[PDB]
């Protein structure tokens, strides 16, 4: 059996870290929900 | 507990207490991606939450009502993911989304990567709108991750 619990409000942080790059990629979704690069 | 936020969604049927992936509550309605509970009910205290809507393609399910977000990525903006990884506080990680490119369109997907149990944290922009749920991406050359920013309609 699955459960929930409670783990903060939902809202934008101004102090927030900043990474991650923004790549551009060619994608196919399948029927199972899986996305694979093209 | 029905309050809006983001929940962790929790199993006991392995080793200890697993968090095997997040949620969104907003008015009235819990949203997670598929591959977290497979549909499966969930219990919250000592109410239970029945799923209402589910699509394995979209790797998408709402409990007690249908989908309730509909805010979009406008394209130009950094967004924040609220990352609540298994065992770690609720952590804000802000990014400018790159792009997975489809032959229905352009979603945008964000490369930051998160244990398995992150799946279904919310992507926050600006204004405070869930825009999407982390968890269903890719694996490029490198090895790491890039997640589309899955949204519901
Ligand atoms: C725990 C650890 N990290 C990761 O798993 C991922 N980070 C990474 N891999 N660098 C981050 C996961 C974030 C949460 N999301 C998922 O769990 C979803 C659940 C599937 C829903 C698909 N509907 N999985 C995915 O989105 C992608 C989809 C790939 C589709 C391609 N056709 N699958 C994987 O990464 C599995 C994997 C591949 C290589 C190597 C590994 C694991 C070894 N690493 C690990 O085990």
């Amino acid at each position: 059996d699955m459960y929930i619990e409670r783990a903060g409000d939902i809202t934008w942080e101004k102090d927030a870290e900043v990474t991650g790059n923004s790549p551009r990629l060619d994608v196919a979704l399948d029927e199972s929900g899986d996305f694979s690069l093209v | 507990e029905t309050t809006d936020g983001v929940y962790r969604v929790m199993t006991r049927r392995l080793l200890g207490s697993t968090q095997v992936g997040v949620g969104v509550m907003q008015e009235g309605v819990f949203h997670t991606m598929w591959h977290v509970t497979k549909g499966a009910a969930l219990r919250s205290g000592e109410g239970r939450l029945d799923p209402y809507w589910g699509d394995v393609k979209q790797d998408l399910v709402s409990y007690c009502g249908p989908w309730k977000l509909d805010a979009a990525w406008d394209g130009l903006s950094e967004v924040q993911l609220l990352a609540v990884p298994p065992g770690e506080r609720a952590k804000n990680i802000q990014t400018l989304p790159g792009i997975f490119k489809t032959k229905d369109g352009d979603i945008g997907a964000v490369a930051l990567d998160y244990p398995a149990g992150t799946s279904g944290s919310p992507i926050l922009d600006k204004c405070g709108r869930v825009i999407g749920l982390y968890g269903n991406g890719v694996v490029i050359k490198n090895g790491s991750y890039v997640s589309a920013i899955t949204q519901g309609k």
